[PDB]
């Protein structure tokens, strides 16, 4: 509805000072033998109604940082950086699903090129999680279309072909 | 007759007159039943301007007591004279202050000063014509600073033209015994600046050094620093009691010692102070006082008057005199320090004689000037509040109980008026 605007006020400031990278699904995500990657959830209707603020930045590819609101000793807003250096740095507006195509892609070639390729998917509850392996990738139903598995199980029989 | 309505607030205030109440029982010659007993009639003539009488030949002293907040309160119950009060009239709370100005003038004060200005109307229609209001408390503290302060708003609305005097125990510019000390001291004369006629401005310090260079106490109890205020309390309102060949109002000190309307912090001085046993090496007379009176080491300020200017000065005189030897030695105070006074004002002295001395003494006095010495003062206190704020020291407990920032930028600015427009006068123009 209407909390302290100002926080939103401390947040801008950091973003039109500096340069910003950000980063979607239709470049190639280039290979390591190892990853950590990110993908958020988008804000809902919801939150937007009861006016939920902006906490994230998306500075580049491989970095993202949190917006906490914090309070001096005089009772002073102060801001964090939570500069957080990692691999890959999706957004949540960049959900085109390739994420898991470009996560895939590695693993795909390794059991073919004889190794063990494996995965994880850790986050936290209604963070859109079972939104991005059990699939399928509607967000309204799950029309059986877009299982995230099958966007590489295609490949289990496609690039076996 | 006037008759004068005696307020105390903090736990200094009523520390201050539960011997002086002791004091005027005393100058009269009153038991701690009211069983008057004195020795002449002389001191029946003016019984009314503190007491009032009861049934069976019993005198009530007309004190309030907003300051007994409950720990303080059953000590003067369990005092010397706690067998003097009436006892509705200890109007008092739970939970007080704390040395807080906003717990004492914005968020208890509201919880009690009700139960205060009523009593307060009590004992104003139970008097012929009123003047006076002596509130007795310090800055500093607590109660003596919030919930002292909030009274002076509201009895100068109910009592728009009444005599407002506050005998308030100033800081101490070495002595700190307060960490908020001051944050207590800008408030509350911000306060004072606006609504009081006149105020007694009095220092430990001061108090320090007449009880050990002069007295020469070894151990100095608070019950015999607060003595030494008790002395100037009677003093004044002596005239008011007692019949003087130049008699002295409260307002006749209240015209003549103040210039403008603003400028009415005042310091005391008495005389005579000695130590002895029963022998003491020399002789009351007139201009035996009178050096005595004027000296930088006899001041209840904390100041050396030979720093600023006396403004004006007050020489208040009990027992017998002779006229001409009191016009002649403030005459000669006048021309030998010329160069002290402020130059530009045609007489820088009053008297103003008694006719009845004290019980165990033969002559005395009560000086009160009023001097751009006081300027260093406020000084000595400003500089230590512009230190706190600048750093925001101590604003959570303060802004947590209904305060504002702006509020302290207004209240200082009063402060620096005055010791700017006191360089103005000390100032040889
Ligand atoms: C033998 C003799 O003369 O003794 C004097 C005495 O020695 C001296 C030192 C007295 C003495 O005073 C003190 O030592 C003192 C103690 C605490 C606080 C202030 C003073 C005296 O105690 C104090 C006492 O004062 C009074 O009697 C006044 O009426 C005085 N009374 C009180 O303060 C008082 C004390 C206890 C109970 C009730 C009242 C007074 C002054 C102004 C207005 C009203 C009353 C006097 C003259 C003496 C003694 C007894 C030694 C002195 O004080 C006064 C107030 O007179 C201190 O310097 C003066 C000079 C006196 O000569
Ligand atoms: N990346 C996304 N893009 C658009 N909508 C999303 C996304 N992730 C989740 N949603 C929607 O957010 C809502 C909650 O997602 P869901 O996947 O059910 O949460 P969850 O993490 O499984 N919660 P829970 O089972 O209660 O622990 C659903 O309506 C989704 O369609
Ligand atoms: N002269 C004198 N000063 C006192 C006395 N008691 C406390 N003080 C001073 O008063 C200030 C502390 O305030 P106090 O009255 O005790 O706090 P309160 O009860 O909250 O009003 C300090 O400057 C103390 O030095 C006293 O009995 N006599
Ligand atoms: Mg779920």
């Amino acid at each position: 509805g209407n909390p302290n605007w100002e926080t939103a006020q401390m947040i801008r400031e950091y973003q039109s000072t500096l340069e910003f990278v950000p980063l979607l699904d239709g470049q190639a995500v280039d290979d390591h033998q190892i990853t950590v990657c990110v993908r958020k959830r988008p804000i809902s209707r919801k939150e937007v109604n009861r006016k939920e603020i902006d906490v994230i930045s998306v500075p580049r590819k491989d970095m993202l940082i949190v917006h906490e609101p914090r309070s001096k000793v005089d009772l002073t807003k102060f801001l964090e950086n939570h500069k957080f250096r990692f691999d890959y740095a999706f957004n949540d507006t960049c959900d085109n699903a390739m994420v898991y195509k470009y996560t895939a892609k590695p693993l795909v070639k390794t059991i073919f090129e004889g190794g063990m390729a494996t995965c994880f998917a850790y986050g936290q509850t209604g963070s859109g999680k079972t939104h991005t392996m059990g699939g399928e990738f509607n967000g309204k139903v799950q029309d059986c279309k877009n299982g995230i598995y099958a966007m590489a199980a295609k490949d289990v029989f496609v690039t076996l072909n | 007759m006037r008759e004068i309505v005696h307020i105390q607030a903090g736990q200094c205030g009523n520390q201050i007159g539960a011997k002086f109440w002791e004091v005027i029982s005393d100058e009269h010659g009153i038991d701690p039943t009211g069983s008057y007993h004195g020795d002449s009639d002389l001191q029946l003539e003016r019984i009314n301007v503190y007491y009032n009488e009861a049934t069976g030949n019993k005198y009530v002293p007309r004190a309030i007591l907003v300051d007994l907040e409950p720990g303080t309160m059953d000590s003067v119950r369990s005092g010397p004279f706690g067998q003097i009060f009436r006892p509705d009239n200890f109007v008092f709370g739970q939970s007080g202050a704390g040395n807080n100005w906003a717990k004492g003038h914005y968020t208890e004060g509201a919880e009690l000063v009700d139960s205060v200005l009523d009593v307060v109307r009590k004992e104003s229609e139970s008097c012929d014509c009123l003047q006076g209001f002596q509130l007795t408390h310090s800055l500093g503290g607590g109660t003596g600073s919030g919930m002292g302060t909030l009274l002076i708003s509201k009895i100068r609305e109910e009592y728009p033209d009444r005599i407002m005097n506050t005998f308030s125990v100033m800081p101490s510019p070495k002595v700190s015994d307060t960490v908020v000390e001051p944050y207590n001291a800008t408030l509350s004369v911000h306060q004072l600046v606006e609504n009081t006629d006149e105020t007694y401005c009095i220092d430990n310090e001061a108090l320090y050094d007449i009880c050990f260079r002069t007295l020469k106490l070894t151990t100095p109890t608070y019950g015999d620093l607060n003595h030494l205020v008790s002395a100037t309390m009677s003093g004044v309102t002596t005239c008011l009691r007692f019949p003087g060949q130049l008699n002295a109002d409260l307002r006749k000190l209240a015209v003549n010692m103040v210039p403008f309307p603003r400028l009415h912090f005042f310091m005391p001085g008495f005389a005579p102070l000695t130590s002895r046993g029963s022998q003491q090496y020399r002789a009351l007379t007139v201009p035996e006082l009178t050096q005595q009176m004027f000296d930088s080491k006899n001041m209840m300020a904390a100041c050396d008057p030979r720093h600023g200017r006396y403004l004006t000065v007050a020489a208040i005189f009990r027992g017998r005199m002779s006229m001409k030897e009191v016009d002649e030695q403030m005459l000669n105070v006048q021309n030998k320090n010329s160069s002290y006074f402020v130059e530009w004002i045609p007489n820088n002295v009053k008297t103003a004689v008694c006719d009845i001395p004290p019980r165990g003494l033969k002559m005395s006095a009560t000086f009160i000037g009023n001097s751009t010495a006081i300027q260093e003062l406020f000084k000595r206190i400003s500089e230590q509040f512009t230190a706190m704020f600048r750093r925001k020291a101590f604003l959570h407990w303060y802004t947590g109980e209904g305060m504002d920032e702006m509020e302290f930028t207004e209240a200082e600015s009063n402060m620096n008026d005055l010791v700017s427009e006191y360089q103005q006068y000390q100032d040889a123009t």
